[PDB]
């Protein structure tokens, strides 16, 4: 819908705060963290799919990370 | 005939030692049971129709702002507090502004005040558990006998009702004896891990721990007066301008995003009862004492003359409707099937015993042709009425569509998809058991996982897995990935 | 014919609650909603709490949200309103009006009831 | 904000009578107006059905309208019966309830 | 609740129609696919970045399509 | 929307989905994509809804 | 197929056309460029009370 999409990262910053800033601050690791804690078994997952794609450790966190990241705000 | 041309019917032929078959009756879509002796017979679950439903919580979608108080304390100085923060009714938050002399301080600095605003929140979302002890389920039974106006006819059948309370139990086919359901309402649906939440005139089933993780203010579910929420802030935004002053917001009607987020749920009823659709149970259904209309019928020795095009169904059965000439009526129909100048008589005859019950009232039959063209004879001499069809197929076409069918049935059904046709077989059950580990293995990875991140993930895997030199994981990960893809590209019924 | 008749009037002392009733027939009562307005005896008129009888929402005017309750109990088509403590200044008539659902029709009242009226005396 | 309307009174020939309610930028400015007519003694009834629209009969002698954060009910001429009290409802959107007038005794003179 | 965390993850399924399958099926891509076209830098920098800690065309593309597909969901 | 106003970034404005028309103040206006706001479901295959 | 209006036997074509009314609506601005004005105060130490 159109709560999908919100106004966040447009050139439009000024000095005044703005519309629910504190919410929209975090509901998305909030959402993400939720996903990650109701549903643990894709941890596994993505550390399995992170270790057999990730030849380096940097490489190995960045894509767990994407994982953990991309598959919550996909759904 | 209630369930010919439904479009999701699908055959159970054979039965076991004790002559029973279990079967899975879904929603969408019946099942005709066909023995070598016994009436074939069409079964359809209906409803589940539960009742006494106890109310958890109520989200609430929108809320009104009101009694909007103030205090603000001056700088280097505790933070403000007023009296309705320890109050139930109220929303408070604290915030730093700006406070010098114009403001009425004496010295300069931020200053603490608090907004606490009085939460009436209008349209709520009540969410509802089902207990197993009051679950119901509906199951219509039609024997398709031989009858005028019968085909596809919803409203006809022999209604039984299975409660987790007295599950077995015996419908009593006017006619054809009484077929028996010994059935197990437990494993039929999760309505314990469930939620009907109901807004407004809707309701859905939702998951029980998504309801409990709604962004949205919840209260305890007892009828009292003037509750007391929880988590008000989700629909309360306090604006801090300029750090000069701050006001109080209510958001607005969460209902359109609540609807979107309810994408995935199955819809429900709630006029007229709670009445879940789209659920399924299993059945095992115990044909012992069920008998054929008059298999000492004496044959029918006038032609028969048709009274409808013939017109074949999705899944190939013709529909033959007759009317017989004769004037002995009870008797049994004398149906033949041949094959290019051949009696191969490949042709099936999914209406078990064909008697014509009054002689005045046209009869119809379902038949199964074979593959090729196949001439079918309905009468005994040569006054017998002959309809010659070509079915056009495959026999590898239809063991495709029948293999890509019970794929699908392992979709939406998971370790109890195994129990459809079951006649209680060892290499069946082993299979059923193997599969409840690998499954429960499975979904325990990719609970959550969306419709599109599933295919993903599996191309990924597959991937892997034709990359990886150990070749005992890449079989493994090429299976699983294959595995996948089919159920993203499933998902979503 | 559509229209809403009260419970009749009622007359009780200081401190005792009072249930004034709102039948409502002739149409889809899920449809619209009751207004509940308030009127004191030779004063302005005073809208004080509407409620959905679709879903059960209420929306209490702020002075008056926890000194009074309202139900719907759709299954009599019967829009009940209680008062928690009745005082002697809360001396009226309690109309019952149909609004319609929409923002237009939030402030819109058509087939008003006559109004229960309730005498608080000593 | 709360919306006002004073009383007013006219002689039994209908000159005009202007009788207006001047609300918020919340109430009226963004809402239509509801206009209301009570015979004393008996339950209102509904006067403009919306914003300059009427539900039924007394046609010319009830006419109103709004501009900008005012509405006002217009007339073409009076009667003997157009004597009752008279209401302008709005829907509040910041205050979110419905705001009803402080009432008005027009007499017919 | 919040759009944010749609009911299609739970492992409940069934033969009926799912409320608003047709429009959730591709409602994320597409929201993904116009913030794309919306802003294309970012595509030159998930290039950089991806060109920058992918070793094989496997990683690179992984962590590209990852980086493509988290950035306008995770806003 | 309502008594609330904000400065949103005109393109995103016009990329929000919302049925829209030509804001000519005219009562009955016809919507472009009005389709958001409506779903069709179907009950199995039998109807539409 | 039978039992439902005709002989033949598949799947029939049904649409199911509905109104559709606003209600609320939501309206975007366009500042005019010309008719916007800025208000700047000037306040100077005068070291009034
Ligand atoms: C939240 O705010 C509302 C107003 O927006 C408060 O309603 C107020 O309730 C009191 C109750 O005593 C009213 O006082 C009464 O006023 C009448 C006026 O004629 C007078 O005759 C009575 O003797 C009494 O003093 C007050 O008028 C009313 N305010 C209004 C209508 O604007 C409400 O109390 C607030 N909630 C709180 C404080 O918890
Ligand atoms: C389904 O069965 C019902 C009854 O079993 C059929 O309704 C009958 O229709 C005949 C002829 O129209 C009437 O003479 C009977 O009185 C009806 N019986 C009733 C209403 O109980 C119905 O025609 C069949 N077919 C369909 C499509 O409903």
């Amino acid at each position: 819908s159109v709560a999908l999409a919100p106004h966040v990262g447009m050139g439009l910053d000024t000095r005044a705060q703005t519309w629910m800033s504190a919410e929209g601050a975090w509901r998305q690791i909030e959402k993400v963290e939720t996903w990650a804690f109701r549903h643990p078994g894709f941890t596994i997952l993505a550390l399995f799919l992170a270790h057999y794609i990730g030849t380096s450790l940097t490489q190995k966190v960045v894509i767990f990370i994407l994982l953990m990241l991309v598959t919550p705000s996909m759904t | 005939m209630r369930c010919v041309g439904v479009g999701n019917r699908d055959f159970v032929e054979g039965l076991s030692g004790a002559t029973w078959v279990d079967v899975v009756l879904e929603h969408g879509g019946c099942v005709t049971t066909m023995a070598k002796n016994k009436p074939t017979l069409d079964i359809e679950l209906q409803k589940t129709e539960a009742t006494q439903l106890a109310t958890l919580r109520k989200l609430c979608i929108e809320g009104k702002i009101t009694n909007v108080t103030t205090d603000s304390r001056c700088p280097t100085q505790g933070e403000a507090i007023l009296p309705e923060e320890q109050d139930q009714n109220y929303v408070c938050k604290h915030t730093y502004v700006d406070r010098g002399w114009g403001n009425g301080c004496g010295l300069f600095g931020k200053g603490s005040l608090v907004t606490c605003a009085k939460f009436q929140c209008l349209e709520l979302i009540e969410g509802k558990v089902v207990q197993h002890e009051n679950l119901k389920y509906t199951v219509i039974i039609t024997v398709h006998t031989g009858d005028q106006h019968q085909v596809g006819n919803e409203t006809q059948g022999v209604t039984a009702e299975i409660t987790p309370q007295a599950s077995t139990v015996e419908a009593i086919l006017p006619e054809y004896g009484t077929l028996g359901l010994e059935c197990s309402p437990r494993t039929g649906l999760d309505f314990n891990e469930m939620i009907l939440l109901t807004m407004k005139n809707k309701a859905w089933m939702v998951h029980r721990q998504w309801f409990f993780d709604l962004p949205l203010p919840w209260t305890s579910g007892a009828t009292t007066e003037t509750p007391t929420w929880n988590k008000k802030e989700l629909l309360v935004t306090f604006k801090n301008a300029h750090a000069k002053k701050q006001e109080v917001v209510v958001l607005g009607s969460q209902e359109g995003a609540m609807h979107t987020a309810l994408t995935g749920a199955t819809e429900i009823q709630t006029s007229g009862g709670t009445s879940i659709f789209a659920g399924h149970l299993k059945c095992r259904l115990k044909m012992d004492k069920l008998e054929l209309k008059g298999m000492s019928y004496a044959m029918c020795s006038n032609a028969f003359v048709l009274k409808k095009e013939v017109s074949e169904t999705q899944h190939g059965t013709i529909l033959i409707k007759v009317e017989y000439k004769g004037e002995d009526a009870p008797c049994k129909i004398p149906f033949s099937t041949e094959d290019g100048q051949g009696k191969a008589h490949n042709g099936r005859l999914i209406t078990a015993n064909p008697v014509v019950t009054k002689k005045e009232e046209l009869v119809n039959i379902e038949a199964e042709p074979p593959f090729g063209e196949s001439n079918i004879i309905i009468g005994i001499g040569d006054k017998a009425l002959r309809i010659n069809w070509y079915k056009k197929g495959s026999s590898i076409g239809k063991m495709f569509e029948a293999t890509a069918r019970g794929a699908r049935r392992m979709a939406i059904l998971g370790d109890t998809a195994w129990d459809f046709g079951s006649v209680g077989g060892v290499l069946n059950s082993l299979g059923k058991m193997v599969h409840q580990i690998f499954g429960s293995a499975y979904t325990a990875l990719f609970s959550g996982v969306s419709w599109i991140m599933k295919i993903g993930i599996g191309v990924l895997l597959t991937w892997i897995g034709l990359n990886s030199k150990n070749t005992s994981m890449s079989f493994s990960c090429i299976v699983i990935g294959i595995i996948t893809l089919y159920l993203g590209a499933v998902v979503q019924a | 014919q559509v229209q809403l008749v009260q419970s009749g009037a009622e007359v009780k002392k200081p401190g005792a609650p009072v249930k004034v009733s709102c039948e409502a027939s002739g149409y889809t009562f899920t449809d619209y909603f009751i207004h509940w307005v308030r009127q004191a005896p030779g004063q302005g008129l005073e809208w004080m709490g509407w409620i959905n009888p679709i879903s059960g929402g209420t929306n209490y005017h702020p002075r008056f949200h926890g000194g009074v309750t309202m139900t719907r109990d759709t299954s009599m088509k019967v829009a009940y309103m209680e008062l928690k403590r009745l005082t002697s200044d809360d001396t009226a008539v309690y109309f019952c009006a149909r609004g319609r659902d929409f923002r237009g029709g939030y402030s819109q009242l058509d087939y008003w009831g006559q109004g229960t009226l309730v005498t608080v005396s000593s | 904000s709360v919306l006002t309307q004073p009383p007013s009174a006219s002689g039994t020939p209908g000159q005009r009578v202007t009788i207006s309610c001047s609300g918020g930028s919340s109430n009226i400015a963004i809402n239509t107006v509801n206009w209301y007519q009570q015979v004393p003694g008996t339950a209102p009834k509904l006067l403009m059905y919306s914003n300059n629209q009427r539900p039924s009969g007394v046609p010319d002698r009830f006419s109103g309208s709004k501009s900008g954060t005012s509405a006002s009910l217009a007339i073409s001429g009076l009667q003997s019966e157009d004597e009752a009290d008279y209401y302008c409802a709005t829907w509040d959107d910041s205050l979110k309830d419905v705001l009803f007038g402080g009432g008005t005794k027009l007499t017919v003179l």
